[PDB]
């Protein structure tokens, strides 16, 4: 196993130089996020009433990401249709503020839709 | 121009899916499969840009698999390589 784990990692390791190499805005967009702590649930989809989830650990990255009900990821816009708290509860938009969000549970989860 | 890079690393995208054992899971590899299909006959960057973004996105999305910040722990380490 310790010989094909470092072979694995010199794959993965090789993997993201292609992708930075690369440099596409809508790649970094979710290598970068990812980094945060903020990823997808399930595969980005392509097309636009087909559903996207991902988790918002921080009150910073719902700011950098969230604004009003328009949800920007992946180079791309989406339609914030639902939130739930870590303990699978609703969160309206208007709990997630200035003021109110050391209160809430994160990690939140967005469900959004594509423009 | 790019359009052969974007393509070479799906291949490898594809193949590091490969080693964390997806095929295991007999429908999100066949979403990866054709993902991956759809890019190597791309025909303008952009579509193979976009179905890269959605193949990469299944990466991501795997809890225990990869640490990025483990992984860019290293990349920093190793800035020659």
């Amino acid at each position: 196993e310790d010989k094909r784990a470092k072979v694995t990692s010199a794959m993965q390791t090789m993997l993201f130089t292609m992708l930075r190499k690369l440099d596409n805005d809508a790649l970094n967009n979710i290598i970068n996020n990812a980094r945060d702590g903020c990823v997808p649930l399930n595969i980005i989809p392509l097309t636009t009433a087909a559903k996207l989830m991902v988790v918002i650990p921080d009150y910073n990255t719902y700011k950098n990401t969230c604004d009003g009900t328009t949800f920007t990821y992946a180079s791309a816009l989406w339609e914030i249709q639902q939130v739930v708290d870590a303990d699978s509860k609703i969160v309206q938009l208007s709990e997630i503020s200035m003021d109110n969000s050391p209160n809430l549970a994160w990690p939140l989860i967005v469900t959004a839709l594509r423009a | 121009s790019k359009m052969s890079d974007v393509k070479c690393t799906s291949v490898v995208l594809l193949s590091v899916l490969q080693q964390l054992r997806v095929e295991s899971s007999s429908k999100l590899w066949a979403q990866c499969v054709q993902l991956h299909n759809d890019i190597l006959l791309a025909k303008d960057t952009t579509e193979a840009f976009e179905k890269m973004v959605s193949l990469l996105s299944v990466l991501l999305s795997m809890q225990g698999a990869v640490d990025i910040n483990k992984l860019c722990e290293e990349m920093l380490d190793n800035r020659a390589t």
